[PDB]
C-alpha cells in the first residue's frame, strides 16, 4: 500500500480516520490500520499465524508413536484434532475423566500413555470432614516412617584461559 | 505591542493517526507563553516559517 | 524472526554466526519451567480437597467473609473479588502474539486450581486445626482449637472461656476493618504492579530497539536489500545483524537476573505457608 | 519552508470573544505541500478596497495527547519549567 | 516427528517428556500492490504527431 | 533406592547443565565470523601480515564475545548453587544436631531425627518422622463443674465413650480417671458454654 510492505491477513475495518490522515499505528510503532488509494476505505491488518512445534512422547523403550503439539495458533489452517488453550494436540484422544496426571501441555490440560489420551489434570481425591461442635478424633496407633532427600553442594572447578 | 500566546500554535507534525497514546515529537514549534507582536504595508522578515494568526 | 523476518540472504548470512539462536531459546525454556515449578511449590501442599460443611455453628466467629460463595463468577471468596479488582477476560480467543516472534505463554495452574487449593487449605484450618499438615485431618471444635493457640503463648486456656464474646467480636470488628482497608486505599498492593510494569517497560524497550540505524543507511531489510546490489548490500546487513543480537542478549540475561530474585521471593513464600498456616 | 519544501497549515474557527486569543486549544491540519525550492527571508501581505499578530517556529519538543478519534486535545511544553 | 526429535536431541532413545522441534509460519499464498490513479500523462504528440 | 532409578534427579541435571555449557563453549570455536577460515594457522600461512589483521580481528572479537556470555551464565549458576549450599548447611546444622519444631522442615509428620549421607555432588538426608493412626471419635467438653466449681484440665483434653469422662492426652488415646490432682479450679459454672454436669 502506496510504498509500505509487510506480511499479514486484510480485514474490513470501521475506525473513524480523519479524512487527509493515511494510516494508523499502534502503541509500539506498529502499522494497525491503513487506508486503500483506491476507494478510501479502512482497512485492518493482523499478523499472520506462527508459532512452534513440540512432540510429546511415552518414551522410546515403551512405544514408537508421538503426538505433534502446535502452540498458539488458531488450528484451523495446520497442514485426531483437538483443539485446546494452548495451541492444539494432533494424534491423542479427548476424554471425560480427570487422573492425577503424568507430564504436562499447558492451561490445565496433560497427557499420558495408556496410547497417548489428553485430559484436564485432577488435584486429587475429594474428601468432606464430618465437622460437628460435640465431637473429637483422637488417633490409636502411630508409625514410623522414613523419609530421603537429596540437596546438590557443588559443582566441578573449571578453568579457562584465555590467549 | 507584545502579547502572551497561551497555548497556540500546535498542529499535526505527522501523517499518521494515532488513538489514546502520548506522543513526543521534536519540530519547529511556538513556545508556550511566548510574545506575539500585534500589528496594523509593514514587511516583516522570514526566518524558518511563520505563525500568521488574524482576525 | 527478530532479527530479520521472512529473508533469506539474512539467514545465510546468520548461519555463519555459529550457533547464536539455541542457548536463548534453552535459557528462555528453563526460565518458563521454574515459572511453574514456583507456583507448583506454594499452593501444592495439601492431599486431598477438602470443604466446609454446611453447618456454620463456629462458636461466634464470622467467616462468610474469606469462605467462597457458590454464586460467584469463579467460586471466589469476595475478598479475592477486591484483590482482582484492584490490579490491571483472558478467555476470549488465542491472538496473543505480536509482530516480530513475541508469544506468551499461558500458565500451567488456572485461576481455577488455585483458588480450589487456597479453598481446601481454609477448610482444613478451620475444621481441623493443624493436625492436616502431619497425617490425616481429625475434626474438632473451633472453640477448642482457639482455646489449645492461647495454651501454645503462656496464656492460659480459661481466658477464652470466659471472655469468648468479646474476642469473637473483636475479631469480626477486625475482619470489617480490613474491608475498609483494602477497599479505600489503593498504595497498599504495590509489590504485585512492580513486575507487571518491569516486564512490560522491559518488552517495549526489546520493542522499540528494531528501529536504530545502528550505523547502517535505514533500519528496515526490506529496503537495504531491494536498493543495494548483492555484493555491497552484504556489509551494511552486518551491522543490524551485530546489533540485535546484543539486544536480545541484554533482555535474556536482565530476565535472568530478575528471575532469580523472583525464585527466592517464591521459596520465602513457600516456607511462610508451611509453617505459619499449616502450624502456630 | 523546509529544505525546498512550502507548506501550508490552517485553521478557521469562529470564537466567542472579542478581546484576544481566547483560552483553548486548536490543531492545525495541512494542506498545501509544494517543491518550488526558493529559499525565502522576507515576505508581505496585500490588500484592496487591519491587524495581524506574527509569530516565529523554533524548535523544540512538545508531549501532544491524542484522543480516541486520532485528533490532539492538548500538549505540554518540554524546556519550560 | 520421532526422527526430527531424535535429531534435535542428537541421541537414538528419547526419555518421557515434552521436547521443542522447530516452528513453523504460514506462507504468504500472493502478493497485493495498490497505487493511486495515473493522472496527469506528459504531453508527448506535441514533439511526435506534430 | 536399589531398585528405582532416576530419583537423584537434581544432581543429574547440574552436572548435564555444566556439561552442555562446556560442550556449546568448545563448539563455539568452528565458526568462520564472516572471516576466511576457522583456523587461525590457514590464515597466517595464506595471507601476509599487512592484510591478514581483519580476519583475526573479526576471529578474536567472536571468540571474546562467546568466552563473556560463557562467564556470565555460569555466575548465575553458581550463585544458586550457593544459595542451595547454603538451605543444606542450615538443614544439617538445625535437624541433625537437635530436633526441629518448625513444622514440615524436615519430613512431614512429627520430626524424630535424620542422618546424613554423602553424594557424588551433594549431600542425602533420612528423616524420621512420627505420623498417627487408627482413628477413633469421641464427644467432648470445655469444662466440667463439680459442686458449683468448674474445673478445667491441666494438659489434655475432656472426652467420653458414652457413659464415663475421662481426660486424655492430645496425640495418643490414653484416657485417665479425673481427680483433683490434673485439674484446676477457676470460677463457677454459669458463664461458659458447654459445661457438662459431672
Ligand atoms: C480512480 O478512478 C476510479 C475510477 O476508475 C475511481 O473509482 C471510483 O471511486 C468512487 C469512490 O471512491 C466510487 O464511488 C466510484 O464508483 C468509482 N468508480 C468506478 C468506475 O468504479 C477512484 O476513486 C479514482 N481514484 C483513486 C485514488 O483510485
Ligand atoms: C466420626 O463420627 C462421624 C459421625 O458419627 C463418622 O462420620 C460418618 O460415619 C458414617 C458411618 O456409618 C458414614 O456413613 C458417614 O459417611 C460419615 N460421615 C461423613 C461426612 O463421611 C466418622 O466415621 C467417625 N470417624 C471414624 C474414624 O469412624
Ligand atoms: C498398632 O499397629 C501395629 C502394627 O501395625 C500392630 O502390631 C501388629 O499386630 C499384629 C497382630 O498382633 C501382628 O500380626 C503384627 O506383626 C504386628 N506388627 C508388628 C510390626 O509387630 C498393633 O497390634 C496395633 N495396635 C492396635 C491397638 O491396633
Ligand atoms: C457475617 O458477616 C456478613 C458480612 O459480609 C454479614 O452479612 C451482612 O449482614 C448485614 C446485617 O444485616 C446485612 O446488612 C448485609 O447485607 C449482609 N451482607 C451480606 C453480603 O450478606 C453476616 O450477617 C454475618 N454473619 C454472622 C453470623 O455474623
Ligand atoms: C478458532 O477459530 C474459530 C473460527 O475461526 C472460532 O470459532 C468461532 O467461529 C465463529 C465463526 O467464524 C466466530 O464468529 C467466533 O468468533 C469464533 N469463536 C471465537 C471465540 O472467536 C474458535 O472459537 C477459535 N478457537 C478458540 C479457542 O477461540
Ligand atoms: C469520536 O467520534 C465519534 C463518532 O463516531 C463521536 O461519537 C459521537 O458523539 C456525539 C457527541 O455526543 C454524538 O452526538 C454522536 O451520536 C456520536 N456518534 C455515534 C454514537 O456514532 C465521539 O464523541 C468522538 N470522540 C471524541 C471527539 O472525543
Ligand atoms: C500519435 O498518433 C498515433 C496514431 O494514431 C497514436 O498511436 C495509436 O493511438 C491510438 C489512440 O490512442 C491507440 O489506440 C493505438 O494503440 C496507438 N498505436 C500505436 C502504435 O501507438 C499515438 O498514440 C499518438 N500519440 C503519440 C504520442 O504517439
Ligand atoms: C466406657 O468405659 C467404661 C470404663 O472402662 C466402661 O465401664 C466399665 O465396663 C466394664 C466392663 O465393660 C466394667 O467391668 C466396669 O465396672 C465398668 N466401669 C468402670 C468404672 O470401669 C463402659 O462399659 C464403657 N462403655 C462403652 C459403651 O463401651
Ligand atoms: C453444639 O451445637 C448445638 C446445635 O447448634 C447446640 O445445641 C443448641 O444449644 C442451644 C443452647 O441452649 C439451644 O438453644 C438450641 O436449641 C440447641 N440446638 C438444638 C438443635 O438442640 C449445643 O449447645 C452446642 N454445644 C456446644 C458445647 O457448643
Ligand atoms: C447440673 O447441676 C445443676 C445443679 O445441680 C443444675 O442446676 C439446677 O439444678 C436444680 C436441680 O435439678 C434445678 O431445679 C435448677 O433448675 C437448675 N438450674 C438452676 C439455675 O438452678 C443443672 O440443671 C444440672 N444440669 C445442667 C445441664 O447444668
Ligand atoms: C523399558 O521399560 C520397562 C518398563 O518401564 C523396563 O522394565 C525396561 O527395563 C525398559 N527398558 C530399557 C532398555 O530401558
Ligand atoms: C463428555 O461429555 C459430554 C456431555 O456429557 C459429551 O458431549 C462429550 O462428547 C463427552 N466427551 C467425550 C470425549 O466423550
Ligand atoms: C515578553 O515581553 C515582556 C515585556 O517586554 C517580557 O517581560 C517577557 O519576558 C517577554 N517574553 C518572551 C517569551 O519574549
Ligand atoms: C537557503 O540558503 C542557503 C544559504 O543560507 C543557500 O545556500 C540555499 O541555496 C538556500 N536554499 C534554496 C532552496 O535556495
Amino acid at each position: 500500500f502506496n510504498g509500505l510492505t509487510g506480511t499479514g491477513v486484510l480485514t474490513e475495518s470501521n475506525k473513524k480516520f480523519l479524512p487527509f490522515q493515511q494510516f494508523g499505528r499502534d502503541i509500539d510503532d506498529t502499522t494497525d490500520a491503513v487506508r486503500d488509494p483506491q476507494t478510501l476505505e479502512i482497512l485492518d491488518i493482523t499478523p499472520c499465524s506462527f508459532g512452534g512445534v513440540s512432540v510429546i512422547t511415552p518414551g522410546t523403550n515403551t512405544s514408537n508413536q508421538v503426538a505433534v503439539l502446535y502452540q498458539g495458533v488458531n488450528c484451523t489452517e495446520v497442514p485426531n484434532v483437538f483443539q485446546t488453550r494452548a495451541g492444539c494436540l494432533i494424534g491423542a484422544e479427548h476424554v471425560n475423566n480427570s487422573y492425577e496426571c503424568d507430564i504436562p501441555i499447558g492451561a490445565g490440560i496433560c497427557a499420558s500413555y495408556q496410547s497417548i489420551i489428553a485430559y484436564t489434570m485432577s488435584l486429587g481425591a475429594e474428601n468432606s470432614v464430618a465437622y460437628s461442635n460435640n465431637s473429637i478424633a483422637i488417633p490409636i496407633n502411630f508409625t514410623i516412617s522414613v523419609t530421603t532427600e537429596i540437596l546438590p553442594v557443588s559443582m566441578t572447578k573449571t578453568s579457562v584461559d584465555c590467549t | 505591542a507584545y502579547t502572551n500566546s497561551f497555548t497556540r500554535g500546535v498542529y499535526y507534525p505527522d501523517k499518521v493517526f494515532r488513538s489514546s497514546v502520548l506522543h513526543s515529537t521534536q519540530d519547529l514549534f511556538l513556545p508556550f507563553f511566548s510574545n506575539v507582536t500585534w500589528f496594523h504595508n509593514p514587511v516583516l522578515p522570514f526566518n524558518d516559517g511563520v505563525y500568521f494568526a488574524s482576525t | 524472526m527478530y532479527i530479520c523476518g521472512d529473508s533469506t540472504e539474512c539467514s545465510n548470512l546468520l548461519l555463519q554466526y555459529g550457533s547464536f539462536c539455541t542457548q536463548l531459546n534453552r535459557a528462555l525454556t528453563g526460565i518458563a519451567v521454574e515459572q511453574d515449578k514456583n507456583t507448583q511449590e506454594v499452593f501444592a501442599q495439601v492431599k486431598q480437597i477438602y470443604k466446609t460443611p454446611p453447618i456454620k455453628d463456629f462458636g461466634g466467629f464470622n467467616f462468610s467473609q474469606i469462605l467462597p460463595d457458590p454464586s460467584k463468577p469463579s467460586k471466589r471468596s469476595f475478598i479475592e473479588d477486591l484483590l482482582f479488582n484492584k490490579v490491571t477476560a483472558a478467555r476470549d480467543l488465542i491472538c496473543a502474539q505480536k509482530f516480530n516472534g513475541l508469544t506468551v505463554l499461558p500458565p500451567l495452574l488456572t485461576d481455577e486450581m488455585i483458588a480450589q487449593y487456597t479453598s481446601a487449605l481454609l477448610a482444613g484450618t478451620i475444621t481441623s486445626g493443624w493436625t492436616f499438615g502431619a497425617g490425616a485431618a481429625l475434626q474438632i471444635p473451633f472453640a477448642m482449637q482457639m482455646a489449645y493457640r492461647f495454651n501454645g503463648i503462656g496464656v492460659t486456656q480459661n481466658v477464652l472461656y470466659e471472655n469468648q464474646k468479646l474476642i469473637a467480636n473483636q475479631f469480626n470488628s477486625a475482619i470489617g476493618k480490613i474491608q475498609d482497608s483494602l477497599s479505600s486505599t489503593a498504595s497498599a498492593l504495590g509489590k504485585l504492579q512492580d513486575v507487571v510494569n518491569q516486564n512490560a517497560q522491559a518488552l517495549n524497550t526489546l520493542v522499540k530497539q528494531l528501529s536504530s540505524n545502528f550505523g547502517a543507511i535505514s533500519s528496515v531489510l526490506n529496503d537495504i536489500l531491494a536498493r543495494l546490489d548483492p555484493p555491497e548490500a552484504e556489509v551494511q546487513i552486518d551491522r543490524l545483524i551485530t546489533g540485535r543480537l546484543q539486544s536480545l542478549q541484554t533482555y535474556v540475561t536482565q530476565q535472568l537476573i530478575r528471575a532469580a530474585e523472583i525464585r527466592a521471593s517464591a521459596n520465602l513464600a513457600a516456607t511462610k505457608m508451611s509453617e505459619c498456616v499449616l502450624g502456630q | 519552508n523546509i529544505d525546498g519544501y512550502f507548506k501550508i497549515y490552517s485553521k478557521h474557527t469562529p470564537i466567542n470573544l472579542v478581546r484576544d486569543l481566547p483560552q483553548g486549544f486548536s490543531a492545525l491540519e495541512p494542506l498545501v505541500d509544494l517543491p518550488i525550492g526558493i529559499n525565502i527571508t522576507r515576505f508581505q501581505t496585500l490588500l484592496a478596497l487591519a491587524a495581524y499578530y506574527v509569530g516565529y517556529l523554533q524548535p523544540r519538543t512538545f508531549l501532544l495527547k491524542y484522543n480516541e478519534n486520532g485528533t490532539i486535545t492538548d500538549a505540554v511544553d518540554c524546556a519550560l519549567d | 516427528p520421532l526422527s526430527e526429535t531424535k535429531c534435535t536431541l542428537k541421541s537414538f532413545t528419547v526419555e518421557k517428556g515434552i521436547y521443542q522441534t522447530s516452528n513453523f509460519r504460514v506462507q504468504p499464498t500472493e502478493s497485493i500492490v495498490r497505487f493511486p490513479n495515473i493522472t496527469n500523462l506528459c504531453p508527448f504528440g506535441e514533439v511526435f504527431n506534430a | 533406592l536399589s531398585s528405582t532409578a532416576s530419583a537423584l534427579g537434581k544432581l543429574q541435571d547440574v552436572v548435564n547443565q555444566n556439561a552442555q555449557a562446556l560442550n556449546t563453549l568448545v563448539k563455539q570455536l568452528s565458526s568462520n565470523f564472516g572471516a576466511i577460515s576457522s583456523v587461525l594457522n590457514d590464515i597466517l600461512a595464506r595471507l601476509d601480515p599487512p592484510e591478514a589483521e581483519v580476519q583475526i580481528d573479526r576471529l578474536i572479537t567472536g571468540r571474546l564475545q562467546s568466552l563473556q556470555t560463557y562467564v556470565t551464565q555460569q555466575l548465575i549458576r553458581a550463585a544458586e548453587i550457593r544459595a542451595s549450599a547454603n538451605l543444606a548447611a542450615t538443614k544439617m546444622s538445625e535437624c541433625v544436631l537437635g530436633q526441629s519444631k518448625r513444622v514440615d522442615f524436615c519430613g512431614k509428620g512429627y520430626h524424630l531425627m535424620s542422618f546424613p549421607q554423602s553424594a557424588p555432588h551433594g549431600v542425602v538426608f533420612l528423616h524420621v518422622t512420627y505420623v498417627p493412626a487408627q482413628e477413633k471419635n469421641f464427644t467432648t467438653a470445655p469444662a466440667i463443674c463439680h459442686d458449683g466449681k468448674a474445673h478445667f484440665p491441666r494438659e489434655g483434653v475432656f472426652v467420653s465413650n458414652g457413659t464415663h469422662w475421662f481426660v486424655t492426652q492430645r496425640n495418643f488415646y490414653e484416657p485417665q480417671i479425673i481427680t483433683t490432682h490434673n485439674t484446676f479450679v477457676s470460677g463457677n459454672c454459669d458463664v461458659v458454654i458447654g459445661i457438662v454436669n459431672n
